[PDB]
């Protein structure tokens, strides 16, 4: 039973900021890569950011369109993933999903949280 | 005249002789170097851990003879002598290296006279035809084969650490109340130098052991894992039975006609009224503690608690997986993801298709509490973390230990299998270790086949390729 | 960056008939002997569910009804027979390189 | 009283003096709980041994049934190399469960390539756990200069494997025999090396005294030889000055061939009609007990079906040495048979009319008429039964080119059964066959040069000889 | 002389050398006399 | 009387058995003294 | 090792099969081989090796003759019978010395 | 062609002696074991004696009925086998064959020489 639950969504005006938080349970969070993917009817699904393991020195990767504005981080003792979105644009409107990656595959997705800008 | 009688009596009492029984747990045995030179090979490629790739496997159920097991050379390819037997094997693998050990006995297999114990390491390599094999590079032997028991190994930083129990009372599991509790660790280089006693074969004393409330702790399982500079060996703790805090109301005696609530507690000892009760766990050895590191015992949590048994912790597809042999009333394969290493918490898989053979007391597929101590170590290595598909060699019979079959399975389904021996061939322990050779999944399975008919009884090493197409 | 094209944009398949969805990559997603091509099924109001991974691996909780194939830059999802519960947007994913990418999705309906 | 006292004192220490040697538990009766069958302890028969003394059961009838089923064990020797290399001049010798193996690794296309390493090593032949006899190499020697070691021949004796090689700074000593120094070198490798063995494991023996008789130079020339007590016999060829060769052309088998001359069978003894040296087969005898730095003695082969000196092999089979000579001459029928005498060497060549070997434009397969040529390959044969004279080996089932290696079992006038090792269009050359017992069954290991990479690479086939044609 | 004879007879009769069976833990090893 | 006492002592100090060194195939067994 | 052959004397029509059995008092098997040989002797001639090691065909011996058996149970099978098979047939144990022969079976034609 | 030719036969009264001689040709005599077998109407074929190779220290084996009376020996240089039969009895009447043994099998037999006692 793998559960990923996103929170922190809502309506934030352009130029503002939001912090999303994914709480994970039912698995050994500290050993898996976590990713954020966002959905918007205009584009379909697109990858936003990846955060690697402590053993990978918490390396991060970002989509070109959010690089420099978003920060992705982890707090393993709380089994959680955070996405800090600064300088939000209307372009960021969509459903943000928390995902767990197993051997490079996005096997698990949370329910998703709506972000409107 | 009396002095003559005295002389005759002294002659008869002292001249006539018998000899004391020999005790080899004190006497040393020294054999010729079992491997003075490494087998010559022209720098070929090795194998990697089965980590990080979504490999293609057949994951459909099929009746096809999809698996085609190969038989490969023995880890230490020397001619066995008629009358000997090789028993109690170990095989561990990590990062292209393996650790291997066995006890060589004269006469009977299980209760004969040991002449030597082999502990060594080597490389897992492409033998030349895209089939992996085990090449021994460094073999160490203890000076006394009758004192080394229940070894386990962990690879770390080009050394392969082997943790063994030391006993002058025989098998620590059976004579647990007289066992000293002493442990020893051997550090073998996996890339030996032309010289250097402290590099190629260094022996460490374990002076400080943190047992918590356990009276004794020991390694009990083929292999462990590393996390950074910390080694975790499979282990069992010995708790005084009367210090065991257990509620009989939590024994799953529902859906049973012949059960008693006490069975889950009594069954955790070797004997119903044994002094010690055995608990599965890990022995932590931190290589950065200092000049003389300590060994710390980590007890396993009580979710589906059962008797401590040979166990294994291995790193597969990104996360440690714990396996505990089914040596008690619950005969279903007991293994799963490790949620926490310290304390050890395991998300045991609800597997209903793989089960060990036993006696009529606790027969294959028995899930009802009973008092027994019996089973075999037949592990399963995870090969697919998304579908939780694992593979290993299991015996395929109800009340006997025979018919070893390599099986690939899901919690509630067996997908495919192949026999490694005839229907009536006897077999005991099996050890399965999977890895990637040229990015394909291969599993090497050591199987203790007891084909009495002829030659010398040895474990057989099978190399099984996991198929990609179900055709 | 590797980009994917899915086609046709939408399907209409009678129940009991075969439904096929194709993907083409601008660059091979093959590496390590593995084709890093995944498929996801997204039903309205739900997150995407892994349907197929590594080109052909069926995935967890996925019926025999779904299968896939392909290599290099040419992949497909084969649904047969289609059922009434296969009405979903099917997304094609590239997982060889960073950034990770998805196709626009193919919406499969029935007639 | 004191004399009686002394008598008793002496009596007891003299009578009960009972020191004794260590007990051999392995040559004793051990009885344990849950025991294994005692059977009988008879060491050195339990592993791989020579085919000597037993009337083994093999199929002796002709059949079309696929009863031979070769196992590929090429992975047992260091012949994997890399895609950029070619392996030439392979050697494989076997005796009493031990083997010697050698090859030269050349960079690029070997015919015109550059030597990187000349490898000579020894090891054991055994069941390594796969139920197929495999080669386990542990002792490897490499020369300081791979371009000087030629035409090595190996003989096993007393836990060492003696390898006699030619030393040449003028290249192949046969092709440039007029500039060859005639210097030989002897390498002694332990089959069971010791740690820190030093000279025990690898020793160089100087050969400063060569008894050539009337020959100018002599050379080892053949995969392996035999041992008779303290004396080793290596296959060899002597280089006689052509003008000294005594031969009566009237004894040339021109009968029933209208396309030949009485001269052809004499001229063909060289590697060309005007070769300065004429080559004749024989043995090089090396006596290990003849003082220190013992001499090498050349024994020429008698003039029965005399042909050009060629790679030859002398081996022990079923109680007696058997000599094999490759045919590089016009006499292309397989030439092998019992050794009647070792010194002088006299061979009772078998009248084998079914086994031959491919040639080129002048001396093609099954040719028996004198011609001028120097062509052919070494296609060995090993005796597996003396009563029916059954031999086994890999031959190239071809006419004009060297291709299609087939393992076969045969009689002088019949081929009983076969198994193809490679497809018809697969090129192949030198084949070496060594048969032995494993678990009281007859196994033969064939080392075959097979073309792949566009190089030749040796492959080893372990073939079990079937009891019955089913 | 009776006593001297008695001792020599007792030694000759009882001081024999044979090889008793060797017991190791629970295995019986029976070897021929040296 | 010392001559007689000597005989008695000579038997037990000079005539005594200890187990031999032992071998298992090509492997030596070396035990502590009693 | 004592060998008993039967029938002591056979009368066989031409073209028919004949079997000569041999009973060993002790197994002649070792090294995976049954050490049982058969010899054929014709008037005016020495014994000719007919079969060896129970089943090996023999040197210059036609397929008309075959042998089988293991342990203590052996037989010589002749088929079809020919006129040139009138001979005395001997069963031989060669496992150990002393080597022994059976009584000898005389086979004639009717 | 392998040939074994026996001689030294004839008529000898009981208590006398005879020496049989087998001349071997066509093979490498020094590598093969040689045996004598006797034939009579009463016993059929009876094994008499065996002589091993020089490498076997010319070891000998005899049937109990002749053991102690017969001596078997070889001369390899002369390619021959001899059987010295002393203290002959009527029991010894029959045909003595020289045989050659190849891997335990009596593959070659001579014509035999008649001994009458
Ligand atoms: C081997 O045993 C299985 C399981 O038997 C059941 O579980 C045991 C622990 C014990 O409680 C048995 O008495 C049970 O019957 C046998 O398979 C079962 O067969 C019965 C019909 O006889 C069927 O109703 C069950 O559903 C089957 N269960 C499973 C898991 O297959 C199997 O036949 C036995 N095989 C042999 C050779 O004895
Ligand atoms: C390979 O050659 C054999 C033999 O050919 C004959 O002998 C040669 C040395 C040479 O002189 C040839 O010109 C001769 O023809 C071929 O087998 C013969 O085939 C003929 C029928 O054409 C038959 O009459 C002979 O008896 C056969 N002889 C033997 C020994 O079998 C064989 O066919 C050739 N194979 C190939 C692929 O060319
Ligand atoms: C067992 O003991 C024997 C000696 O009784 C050892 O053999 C000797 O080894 C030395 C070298 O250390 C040689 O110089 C001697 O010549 C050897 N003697 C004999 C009779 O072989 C033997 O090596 C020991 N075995 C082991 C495993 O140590
Ligand atoms: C556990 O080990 C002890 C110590 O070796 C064993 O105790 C010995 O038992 C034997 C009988 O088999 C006695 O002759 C010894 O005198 C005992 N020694 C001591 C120190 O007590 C004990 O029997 C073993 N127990 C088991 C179950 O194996
Ligand atoms: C063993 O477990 C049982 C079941 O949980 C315990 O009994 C319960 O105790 C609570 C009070 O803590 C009551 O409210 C429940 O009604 C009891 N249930 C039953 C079925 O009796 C029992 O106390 C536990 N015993 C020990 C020693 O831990
Ligand atoms: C293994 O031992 C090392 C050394 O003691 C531990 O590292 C220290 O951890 C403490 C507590 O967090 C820190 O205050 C120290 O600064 C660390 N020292 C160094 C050199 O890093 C390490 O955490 C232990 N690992 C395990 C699994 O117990
Ligand atoms: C196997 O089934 C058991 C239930 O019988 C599952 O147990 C759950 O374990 C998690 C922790 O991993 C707990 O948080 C839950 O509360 C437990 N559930 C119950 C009902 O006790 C177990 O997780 C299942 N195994 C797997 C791999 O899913
Ligand atoms: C080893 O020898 C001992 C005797 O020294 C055997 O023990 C005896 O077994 C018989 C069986 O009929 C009993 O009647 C005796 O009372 C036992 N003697 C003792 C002292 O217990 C033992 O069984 C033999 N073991 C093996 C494997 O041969
Ligand atoms: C045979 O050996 C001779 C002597 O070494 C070779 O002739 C020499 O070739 C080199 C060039 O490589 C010249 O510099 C020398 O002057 C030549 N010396 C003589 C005496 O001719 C000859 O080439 C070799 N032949 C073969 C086929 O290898
Ligand atoms: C190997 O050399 C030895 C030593 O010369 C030979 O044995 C001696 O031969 C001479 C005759 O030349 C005899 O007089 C000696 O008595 C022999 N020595 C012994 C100990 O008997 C040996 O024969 C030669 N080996 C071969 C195959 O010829
Ligand atoms: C093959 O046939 C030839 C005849 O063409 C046989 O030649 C005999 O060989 C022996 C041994 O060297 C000589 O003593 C004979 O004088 C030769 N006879 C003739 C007529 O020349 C040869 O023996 C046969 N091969 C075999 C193995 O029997
Ligand atoms: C080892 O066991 C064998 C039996 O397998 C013993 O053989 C016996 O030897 C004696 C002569 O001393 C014969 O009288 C017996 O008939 C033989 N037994 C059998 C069954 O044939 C052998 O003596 C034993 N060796 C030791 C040292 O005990
Ligand atoms: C068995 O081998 C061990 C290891 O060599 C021996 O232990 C040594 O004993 C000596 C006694 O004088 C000590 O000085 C050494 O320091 C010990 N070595 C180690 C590593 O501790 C042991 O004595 C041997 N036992 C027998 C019976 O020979
Ligand atoms: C060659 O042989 C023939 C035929 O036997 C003979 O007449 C002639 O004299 C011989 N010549 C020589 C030199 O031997």
């Amino acid at each position: 039973e793998v559960k990923l639950e996103e929170s922190g969504g809502g309506l934030v005006q352009p130029g503002g900021s939001m912090k999303l938080s994914c709480v994970a349970s039912g698995f050994s969070f500290s050993y898996y890569w976590m990713n954020w993917v966002r959905q918007s009817p205009e584009k379909g699904l697109e990858w936003v950011a990846e955060i690697r393991l402590k053993s990978n020195n918490y390396g991060t990767h970002y989509a070109e369109s959010v690089k420099g504005r978003f920060t992705i981080s982890r707090d393993d003792s709380k089994s959680s993933v955070y996405l800090q979105m600064n300088n939000l644009r209307p372009e960021d409107t969509g459903i943000y999903y928390c995902t767990r990656v197993i051997t490079t595959v996005f096997a698990y997705w949370g329910q998703g949280t709506l972000v409107t800008v | 005249s009396q002095s003559t009688a005295s002389i005759n009596e002294n002659v008869n009492e002292k001249c006539k002789f018998t000899l004391p029984p020999l005790k080899i747990h004190e006497c040393n045995i020294s054999c010729p170097n079992p491997l003075p030179f490494r087998e010559y090979r022209p720098q070929t490629e090795g194998v990697s851990n089965l980590v990080g790739l979504p490999n293609n496997i057949c994951l459909q159920k099929t009746s096809n003879q999809i698996l085609k097991p190969k038989l490969i050379s023995y880890t230490l390819p020397v001619v066995g002598q008629s009358g000997t037997c090789i028993t109690d094997p170990l095989l561990a693998m990590d990062e292209g290296y393996f650790a291997y050990s066995h006890l060589e006995r004269i006469g009977s297999c299980s209760r004969g006279v040991s002449k030597q114990r082999i502990i060594g390491v080597g490389e897992v390599l492409d033998r030349g035809d895209e089939v992996p094999s085990l090449f021994m590079t460094n073999v160490w032997t203890p000076p006394n084969p009758n004192t080394v028991y229940h070894c386990s190994a962990v690879y770390n930083n080009e050394f392969y650490y082997v943790l063994c129990a030391v006993s002058t009372v025989g098998d620590p599991i059976l004579n647990s109340t007289y066992w000293s509790g002493s442990l020893m660790m051997t550090r073998l280089a996996v890339k030996p130098k032309s010289n250097g006693g402290g590099y190629n074969q260094h022996q460490l004393a374990l002076r400080s052991i943190e047992k918590g409330r356990y009276d004794k702790v020991m390694p009990y399982g083929p292999s462990g894992i590393k996390q950074g500079d910390t080694l975790y060996f499979p282990a069992v703790g010995f708790l005084v039975r009367t210090e065991f805090k257990y509620n009989d109301s939590n024994c799953p005696i529902t859906k049973c006609q012949y059960s008693k609530p006490e069975n889950c507690r009594l069954s955790m000892g070797i004997r119903p009224n044994s002094h010690y009760i055995l608990r599965s766990g890990l022995l932590k050895y931190n290589l950065s503690d200092g000049e003389n590191p300590k060994v710390v015992f980590i007890e396993i949590s009580d979710q589906r608690l059962s008797i401590g048994s040979p166990s294994k912790i291995y790193d597969s597809l990104g996360q440690p997986v714990f396996y505990q042999a089914s040596f008690s009333w619950d005969t279903m394969i007991k293994f799963g993801d490790v949620l926490t290493v310290n304390p050890l918490v395991v998300n045991w898989r609800n597997n209903t298709v793989i089960s060990r053979p036993g006696q009529s007391q606790c027969p294959r597929f028995n899930t009802c509490p009973e008092i027994c101590w019996e089973g075999v170590y037949n592990d399963a290595f995870l090969i697919d973390r998304i579908n939780w598909i694992s593979a290993g060699v299991f015996l395929d019979s109800n009340q006997t230990a025979e018919n070893p079959v390599f099986t690939v399975f899901k919690d509630n389904e067996i997908l495919y299998r192949a026999q490694l021996a005839s229907e009536d061939t006897n077999a005991q322990k099996t050890i399965t270790n999977c890895f990637l050779l040229k990015n394909k999944i291969w599993c090497i399975s050591l199987v203790e086949i007891y084909d009495t008919g002829d030659n010398v009884i040895r474990p057989k090493l099978f190399a099984v390729k996991i198929p990609e197409q179900c055709y | 960056d590797i980009v994917l094209t899915q086609s046709p944009a939408s399907l209409a398949v009678s129940l009991g008939q075969r439904a096929t969805i194709s993907c083409r990559a601008s660059e091979s997603v093959h590496d390590y002997g593995i084709s890093f091509m995944n498929w996801f099924q997204q039903k309205p109001g739900q997150p995407p569910k892994l349907l197929i991974y590594s080109a052909s691996n069926q995935g967890s909780g996925v019926p025999a009804r779904f299968s896939g194939s392909g290599s290099g830059t040419d992949f497909s999802l084969n649904i047969h027979p289609m059922e009434e519960d296969d009405i979903a947007m099917y997304f094609c994913q590239q997982s060889k390189e960073v950034p990770y990418t998805f196709g626009g999705g193919t919406k499969l309906e029935i007639k």
